[PDB]
DNA sequence: ACGCACGAAGACCAAG
């Protein structure tokens, strides 16, 4: 898998609509997941409406759509895809912690797709970049484009475990917020200020905001314990 | 082309702070568990680096006004005081999608992407008001480039620099000021102060036993009644600010926009507090390039007189195609 | 043929990148604004941008790439959550509307989207001091960084101001250039550290989705 | 447009500050825990920096009104002595949350978080008194910016300006 | 005839 689109022919297995225009001039990228659209190639013009607050995430102004977005970009395909984690095998659902502790932590191997709604919801699937190695693992969280590795997140979730191993009250080390909208997000708590030594802290400070917004999730009091989440694509396939 | 306005607020300057933050009846910004708490919108501050008792300079807070927010405030007075009026003037109508540009740079009136040839970007990043502030479907670049309202103050000193030494202040600019409001109904004395009500006595009386139950209810354990107390954090008034505009390649036109609106500034308001007053100012000093080119009744002298007259022509000239156009609608 | 460091200090705090800040990129962009100011604004920018002070690095396959390494952040201060807000006034929309300004039909706007939409969206903004690796000319390389305002994004609302800068020629021992997107087929030897396959563009710019390719990113500095 | 209007104080004015404070019987504020110390609401102070004679600025408390106050005094008269009069002379009655509306901004302390329809938002900004000071459950944008009361003294010259010095009252005037 | 307008609706985990 190589553009975001390419989810639709491999794991939806959805065939083109109907009533597409065809593309016989020279080819031009897909105004939304940036993939070329040659000669021959099914398209449609595009009818976004004034209700498109993603004009700035245009991949081009070629103002073209391909089939496979044209899909994407149902109402029912934006729903199913807000928080949706699309592997090769299927899609999945990173809604709830302990999905989001699994992926982050112990991911799956094949290219995949991570996607997570701030919002009601968003255009999602069209931006999010595809993760071709899960060590560097790229995360659209919204309008944010976050990049996470999953060697840091154990390394912070161990940093946390040596601070708070003794004592009763668990305190987190750095202020965290799930939505990513707190002024104090990322920077270091007192307990983690004036209870971790200098290497610590300065591997706090230099973490990327897509780990912030990770740990966010998985750092608490009571770590919630990895799972596998359950696969959706047949829910999103039924309600298409 | 640098433009330095130097501004004293007459009033405090409250640019609130997003967050829930809590102080005490005695001034403690979020006190401890023990006390009661009351909400606070503390003012919006960046944290920056200064020479604090010199050593080894720390991180403090620093109260300043966004440079978004005052990029609007630009925008906002080009278009109510110079802009605006001139397309009055020649009757123009503009669409959702060109207002839309103008006011917020949304790209509302065509969210598809639109393709800018070369020639288009020349005309259309040369507008006076819109080459300033680019944005719409084409999401141009805008020539403006505006920074924060930084304090000069003894922790900007790395921002602002030495240069105005002689108008800092040392200590710190901020102040929690306290509000109330009252439940109107609580405040009736008569029947004569109750005559304008509806159900006269039995509606207050009906109002007044609801607020006594809630109020039981919630001491014991939905609805909220008028009854408040919090507070907000400010910038106290009179401190001076230094503020810095600056642009790519203007043409004449758009620093004349920049002076007109830079003459019409003060008529606004900064940040929020619109009914507190807050926000007040004067311009003590507008700075082109390094020469000083402001005085008492405004920017003006002969160093400044091509770029009016040619921003004159250009609003003579205004039509509300131009708009149209840039908002590719 | 030249190895040097560039340093980049801040007057004021800059946006942290989320991806990769590559010294080649502002280079070209900088090359553009000089010759947006010889030239005017009707250049295309892409035949410019490529006219750098910096030799080029060529796998087998063909892909080349910039020797500039990606720039290195390192914080002064805990990175700062700014938040901004976007929304058109509906009090001055309404009175437009009703003498006729503005032409719409719409009874009620709507905030959750639309022309009215309010918007809150957030970046951080870090102190940091910029230091980067390249192999170029030292002379052309500070004449480029001389006219260099504002360094990262956000930049129209001021961030990121440069108190100043300096580009110093360094051993090769100390660092390499190699700290930045990678070709695919780049050789083992010349990457310091651990590389991530991931999905980038290898010149400017690096914000085009149709020109990303598989590449080698540094884990160590993503 | 701006209207400035100047006022003198027949009696002493006394605007309660939020907080504990403690006097002794001598009249120091917040004293040594050794004497004797009783309580004390102070006057609210607003800090303000000002030029003293020294030619530097300092940042210094100045007792003040607060614009909230000063704001609902004026919304108080308004309706008080014109508005509500004109309604019972015509024998107009407003709702119990009407009434609460006009003079408290909001009928309760939850906001609708809706929009206004633009015609409305128009009718109601044109309206004499709601235009005024707007709020209501979809919090409308009014028209009165309403400041402070700072009185004329050496520590207010910065923010009020120099043509009200020969009113100016050097020494402490709490 | 065609573009705009208006309401119903559907993703939903969930802390310090
Ligand atoms: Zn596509």
């Amino acid at each position: 898998m190589r553009y975001p689109s390419d989810v639709v022919d491999q794991v939806f297995k959805l065939p083109p609509d109907k009533g597409l225009l065809t593309w016989d001039n020279d080819p031009v990228a897909c105004s939304h997941c940036a993939r070329p659209i040659e000669k021959g190639d099914l398209y449609s013009p595009s009818s976004v409406g004034a209700f498109f607050s993603d004009t700035r995430n245009l991949a081009s102004t070629s103002r073209s759509i391909c089939w496979r977005c044209l899909i994407l970009r149902k109402k029912q395909m934006l729903n199913g895809l807000s928080y949706a984690l699309i592997t090769q095998d299927g899609v999945f659902q990173i809604s709830k912690d302990t999905n989001k502790a699994w992926l982050f932590t112990t991911p799956p191997p094949a290219p995949f797709f991570v996607m997570h709604s701030s919002s009601t919801m968003q255009h999602l699937c069209w931006r999010t970049p595809v993760t071709l190695d899960n060590r560097l693992i790229k995360v659209r969280y919204g309008n944010n484009l976050f990049v996470v590795r999953p060697e840091a997140i154990r390394e912070a979730l161990e940093i946390a475990d040596r601070m708070n191993e003794g004592q009763k009250k668990w305190q987190a080390p750095i202020f965290l917020d799930r939505k990513a909208a707190d002024s104090g997000h990322g920077a270091l708590t007192k307990a983690g200020r004036e209870h971790l030594s200098a290497a610590d802290q300065e591997f706090l400070l230099n973490i990327t905001p897509g780990e912030r917004w990770a740990l966010a999730y998985i750092m608490h009091s009571k770590r919630p314990q990895p799972e596998e989440p359950e696969c959706i694509t047949s829910k999103i396939l039924e309600k298409l | 082309m640098q433009i330095e306005v130097l501004i004293r607020n007459i009033t405090p300057i409250f640019s609130a702070a997003p967050g829930s933050y809590y102080v005490s009846l005695d001034g403690t910004i979020n006190p401890p568990q023990g006390a009661s708490r009351f909400p606070l919108t503390r003012a919006r501050t960046m944290t920056v680096v200064a020479e604090t008792g010199d050593g080894v300079a720390k991180a403090v807070p620093l109260p300043i006004v966004p440079g978004n927010t005052m990029r609007n405030l630009l925008r906002r007075t080009m278009l109510k005081d110079v802009i605006e009026p001139a397309l009055r003037d020649k009757s123009a109508q503009l669409s959702i999608g060109a207002y839309a540009t103008a006011y917020a740079g949304n790209s509302s009136g065509n969210p598809d992407g639109v393709p800018s040839s070369f020639d288009e970007i020349v005309t259309m990043r040369a507008h006076p008001f819109l080459g300033l502030f680019g944005g719409g479907p084409r999401m141009l670049q805008g020539r403006l480039m505006v920074d924060s309202l930084y304090p000069i103050h003894q922790f900007s000193q790395r921002i602002i620099g030495s240069d105005y030494i002689n108008d800092s202040i040392k200590g710190g600019i901020t102040e929690i000021v306290w509000t109330r409001r009252n439940d109107p109904i609580l405040q009736l004395g008569s029947p004569d102060d109750a005559a304008v009500i509806e159900g006269g006595a039995q509606a207050a009386n009906d109002w007044i036993t609801s607020l006594l139950a809630t109020t039981k209810a919630k001491k014991g354990k939905n609805g909220r009644g008028l009854k408040a107390f919090n507070a907000h954090e400010v910038v106290i008034a009179g401190v001076k600010w230094l503020w810095r505009i600056n642009v790519d390649r203007p043409s004449e036109s758009q620093i004349g926009l920049i002076l007109l609106a830079l003459n019409k500034l003060a008529n606004q308001r900064i940040a929020g507090g619109h009914a507190k007053d807050y926000g007040r100012f004067v311009i003590e000093d507008v700075i082109l390039d390094g020469e000083s080119v402001w005085t008492p009744s405004g920017v003006s002298g002969q160093a400044t007189e091509q770029f009016f007259d040619a921003i004159a022509e250009a609003l003579d000239g205004m039509t509300s195609s131009e708009f149209e156009q840039f908002a590719a609608s | 043929m030249d190895f040097l460091k560039v340093t980049i200090n801040l007057g004021s705090p800059m946006v942290e990148p989320g991806d990769l800040f590559h010294l080649d990129a502002l280079l070209g962009a900088l090359r553009v604004s000089e010759v947006r100011a010889e030239l005017g604004d009707g250049i295309n920018p892409r035949d410019h941008h490529y006219d750098l002070p910096l030799e080029q690095y060529r796998s087998r396959s063909g892909q080349w790439v910039f020797k500039a390494s990606a720039f290195h952040i390192n914080k002064g201060a805990a990175s700062q959550n700014w938040m901004q807000t976007s929304r058109i006034n509906t009090a001055e929309a309404a009175r437009h509307r009703s003498e006729g300004f503005l032409l719409l039909r719409a009874a009620k706007p709507n905030p959750a989207g639309g022309p009215f939409k309010n918007s809150l969206y957030h970046y951080p903004l870090v102190w940091a001091t910029l230091t980067a690796y390249c192999v170029g000319d030292q002379a052309r390389i500070a004449d480029l960084l001389s006219q260099c305002r504002q360094i990262g994004g956000r930049r129209g609302v001021g961030c990121g101001r440069v108190a100043g800068f300096s580009v110093e020629v360094v051993p090769e021992v100390e660092c390499t250039w190699a700290l930045r997107a990678m070709p695919d087929d780049s050789e083992q030897s010349i990457l310091c550290g651990e590389y991530a396959l991931a999905m980038s563009a290898l010149q400017s710019p690096y914000w085009d989705r149709s020109l990303h390719k598989p590449a080698l990113v540094p884990t160590s500095l993503a």
